[PDB]
């Protein structure tokens, strides 16, 4: 059975993603409005959903037990390369296989594989992050265990620039042991047959994902008139080499 | 480096 750090580490990270998750979608009143008609025409209201979502990212990220534990540098390196990767993580509570597509609550905002291609993206990324998504969903997580997956991610050791690996290893085992103890105790078979590793595996598939997110983004953001319609916290967090 | 906003937000 679980232990009760176990079930305090859960009850935390589901209280924190639900504190930064809003499953109404209310605050995307606040983006630049979506034109669908090139002219690159999604690219402001999905460089503003990305940019809240990236602080929505760092709102959860800092209450993940151990997190506050690291040095501002290595929070900040964890941060910076996972970032993108949790977004796509999380992004699956509105994705639905129905259609393909991201339903965040109204036609508006509803994305599919079109309207990130309006926003500077092809389908080198577009294919493999939709069957991401797909793949993904056919496991049918349990909410534990997403937001236990999301904090693994961002609690990765092996990050560039980690300074204290070993800080940040103890902190993903006590995490991965969480996962793996939840699993076992709470997630009935069949439904449960080689989870863990199928959700380990998500994490390899979201290392190419972000690689090439990076390549994209690098020759997007290049061009000046692109990097004029981003925000500054996506300058900061993904890069300004314009 | 130099991330100011990703700071703040940090704490
Ligand atoms: C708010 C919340 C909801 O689930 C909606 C949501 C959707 C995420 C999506 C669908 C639109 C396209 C997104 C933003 C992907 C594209 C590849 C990111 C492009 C960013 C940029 C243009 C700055 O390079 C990443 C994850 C995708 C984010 C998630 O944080």
């Amino acid at each position: 059975k679980l232990s009760e750090e176990q079930q305090h580490i859960i009850a935390i990270l589901l209280d924190a993603h639900h504190k930064t998750y809003d499953p109404t979608y209310a605050d995307f009143r606040d983006f630049r409005p979506p034109v669908r008609m090139s002219p690159l025409s999604m690219l402001p209201h999905l460089a503003d959903l990305v940019s809240y979502s990236i602080q929505k990212v760092i709102g959860f990220a800092k209450m993940i037990p151990g997190f506050r534990d690291l040095t501002s540098d290595d929070q900040i390196v964890l941060l910076k390369s996972s970032a993108i990767e949790v977004i796509m993580l999380r992004s699956n509570q509105s994705f639905t296989m129905d259609d393909m597509s991201w339903d965040c609550g109204s036609q508006d905002y509803k994305y599919d594989v079109t309207d990130v291609s309006k926003a500077g993206h092809t389908l080198e990324l577009i294919e493999p992050l939709i069957k991401f998504q797909v793949g993904l969903k056919k496991l049918n997580l349990h909410e534990e265990e997403h937001v236990l997956l999301m904090a693994i991610c961002i609690v990765s050791p092996d990050r560039p620039g980690v300074q204290d690996a070993k800080l940040v290893e103890a902190i993903q085992d006590r995490l991965s042991n969480t996962l793996q103890t939840y699993i076992r105790c709470r997630h009935p078979p069949p439904g449960s047959h080689q989870l863990y590793a199928k959700m380990i595996q998500k994490l390899a598939d979201l290392r190419s994902l972000n690689e090439e997110h990076s390549k994209q983004y690098r020759s997007l953001s290049f061009q000046p008139e692109n990097s004029m319609k981003l925000t500054p916290l996506v300058l900061e967090v993904f890069g300004n080499e314009i | 480096k130099n991330h100011p906003m990703l700071m703040n937000l940090l704490k």
